RNA sequence: AUUCAUAAUAACUUUUCGAAUCGCAUGGCCUUGUGCUGGCGAUGGUUCAUUCAAAUUUCUGCCCUAUCAACUUUCGAUGGUAGGAUAGUGGCCUACCAUGGUUUCAACGGGUAACGGGGAAUAAGGGUUCGAUUCCGGAGAGGGAGCCUGAGAAACGGCUACC
RNA sequence: GAAACUGCGAAUGGCUCAUUAAAUCAGUUAUCGUUUAUUUGAUAGUUCCUUUACUACAUGGUAUAACUGUGGUAAUUCUAGA
């Protein structure tokens, strides 16, 4: 087979975060890298998780290929998940969907324009539709 | 200027902290608390960088503030808590303690204490002094105030503190031969028996310390901390026992561990 | 000019324009707090007391 | 080392503080009631200590210049007494008094294409030159001055005036 | 949870080197000469009207933003009357 012959080091357990941490190397021969989904899916059926309490770091490959080595975690279940790692590795995983937010600077510009309004400025807004409509 | 500051550069911070150079431009600034910034190690570094439970800052927060880790037995959800020397900190999970001591290379290490441990400290009295309504008291070098205290306590005399409730179970006078820790100098770190002190009416009195194997050295009276009589220490020793052995002697256990 | 006329028991509040600067001056240097009648102001008023409260120049 | 910390007496006060605040659980006893009594905290709140500070502060150490030898002092210069003012010391300011204070061991004046330092280049040794610039300290926000709010600003992405 | 009131911060950071030659700064001192929000530890059984005024403590009242409406200025994070 392929055999990525993944083994796991510095395992440590952090029942502070319910999850265990670790560094993680595969050996790859004739293949380029592993994929981070089925290096996750990996990890859980060898930690009888369910591939939704693991993430995954780095993999900074050795120089010619063979080799890689990154960060990993398995957690215990998916709620501790959700609530401890971050949105953009949610968003990784597919747990979550990305916000649909306007871009730093318009959403600062807009901010900015709600500065000069004092209240919620229907009374302006009326007036305005007066002086408009006069 | 115009006020107090807010930020702690990086290449600032207290080397003994070991705060790499990259990966960041600030270090954490300790907030006002018990100890002085200088020598004290906050939660972050000390969860972050010394214990490897987080990863970044923003897990350290989330650490913090589910009232996991409590610093002598109160929750402080305060991440750049100044904890200092002798400080006492219990978790909740992994059903262990940790006292804070340094090492004889001038630095914070992780000690484990057990639970008998963890239910006291030593602190050295900073002053004796009478408050309002002529009630006595001490302060310690963390900044307890104890109402009450013996009257044979004199300054730089070390009182067991409960750590449950403000009170002194008993006391260590300050005499001669007498177990001792260096806090502050380029002795940061070591351990040794009292030979005698300099009188120096005006400022610095000057004490001489023996190590176990006559390593004699002297340091400021600031910097004293006793700990006990010859033997029997009222704290469990840190791994190293604070003696500063040599380089060579060190090379050679090395060689020893990893040559066999 | 115009008057911001208010009634405050039930809190009603227009404003009137009143025209023929030769009868405005009834309202000329008075000040903030002072009764004016309102038969001079307007053959509208017979019976209104009216005081000063505020105003707006031009500009 | 004190007139220290404290404590006691006599009074004084645009009479300072001593919880009319908020969230969860909501137990015990019966006198069964808008009865008695109760924890975990949070924000507060005089005072002392601690911490982050600040402000003053001792000693010693700065580049060139005599085509700079005297300088300071009615208009504070150097001291004394008292007061005022300040968070506090202090000519910081005022009243009165005395006539002092610095200087060839270079005062004072002038120049700097001078912010000071950790440091950098070079370097047998001794030195020479640089350091606007990563860290620390200072100063400033066009130039001055004044000021509000605040624990902290003489703040300028605060205000006021003049240029 | 918009708004607004209240509290806190906005005195930090960041930039620049104009001024400045016992000035700044460095090492070293002192505060028995002071201020100090906030953090941490302790810490108010006494409030008798500034007594022959104990009148609600199963708990005092005023006046306002916000909001509803009338508006003024060409215009400003202007704002006024009800
Ligand atoms: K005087
Ligand atoms: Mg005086
Ligand atoms: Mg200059
Ligand atoms: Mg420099
Ligand atoms: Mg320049
Ligand atoms: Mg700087
Ligand atoms: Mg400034
Ligand atoms: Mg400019
Ligand atoms: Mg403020
Ligand atoms: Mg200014
Ligand atoms: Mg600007
Ligand atoms: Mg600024
Ligand atoms: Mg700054």
């Amino acid at each position: 087979s392929d055999a990525v012959t993944i083994r796991t080091r510095k395992v440590i357990s952090n029942p502070l975060l319910a999850r265990k941490q670790f560094v993680v190397d595969v050996l790859h021969p004739n293949r380029a890298n592993v994929s981070k989904d089925e290096l996750r899916e990996k990890l859980a059926e060898v930690y009888k998780a369910e591939k939704d309490a693991v993430s995954v770091f780095g993999f900074r490959t050795q120089f010619g290929g063979g080799k890689s080595v990154g960060f990993g975690l398995v957690y215990n279940s998916v709620a501790e998940a959700k609530k401890f790692e971050p949105t953009y590795r949610l968003v990784r995983y597919g747990l979550a969907e990305k916000v649909e937010k306007a871009s730093r600077q318009q959403r600062k510009q807009k901010k900015n324009r709600d500065k000069k309004i004092f209240g919620t400025g229907k009374r302006l807004a009326k007036k305005v539709a007066r002086r408009n409509a006069d | 200027a115009r006020g107090p500051k807010k930020h702690l550069k990086r290449l600032a911070a207290p080397h003994h902290w070991l705060l790499d150079k990259l990966s960041g431009c600030y270090a954490p600034r300790p907030s006002a608390g018990p100890h002085k910034l200088r020598e004290s190690l906050p939660l972050i570094v000390f969860l972050r960088n010394r214990l490897k439970y987080a990863l970044n800052g923003r897990e350290v927060k989330a650490i913090l503030m589910q009232r996991h880790v409590k610093v002598d037995g109160k929750v402080r959800t305060d991440t750049t808590y100044p904890a200092g020397f002798m400080d006492v900190i219990t978790l909740d999970a992994t059903n262990e303690n940790f006292r804070l001591v340094y090492d004889v290379k001038g630095r914070f290490a992780v000690h484990r204490i057990t639970d008998e441990e963890a239910s006291y400290k030593l602190g050295k009295v900073k002053k004796v002094q009478l408050g309002k309504k002529g009630v006595p008291y001490v302060v310690t070098h963390d900044g307890r105030t104890i109402r009450y205290p013996d009257p044979n306590i004199k300054v730089n005399d070390t009182v067991k503190i409960d750590l449950a409730s403000g009170k002194i179970t008993d006391f260590i006078k300050f005499d001669a031969g007498k177990l001792v820790y260096v806090t502050g100098g380029r002795n940061l770190g070591r351990i040794g028996t009292i030979v005698h002190k300099e009188r120096h009416d005006g400022g610095f009195d000057l004490v001489h310390i023996k190590d176990s194997l006559d390593n004699t050295f002297v340091t400021r009276l600031n910097n004293v901390f006793v700990i006990g009589e010859q033997g029997k220490p009222y704290i469990s020793l840190p791994k190293g026992k604070g003696i500063k052995l040599s380089i060579a002697e060190e090379r050679d256990r090395r060689r020893a561990q990893q040559g066999l | 000019m115009k008057l911001n006329i208010s009634y405050p028991v039930n809190g009603s509040q227009k404003t009137f324009e009143i025209d023929d600067e030769h009868r405005i001056r009834v309202f000329f240097d008075k000040r903030i707090g002072q009764e004016v009648d309102g038969e001079a102001v307007g053959d509208e008023f017979k019976g209104y007391v009216f005081k000063i409260s505020g105003g707006n120049d031009k500009q």
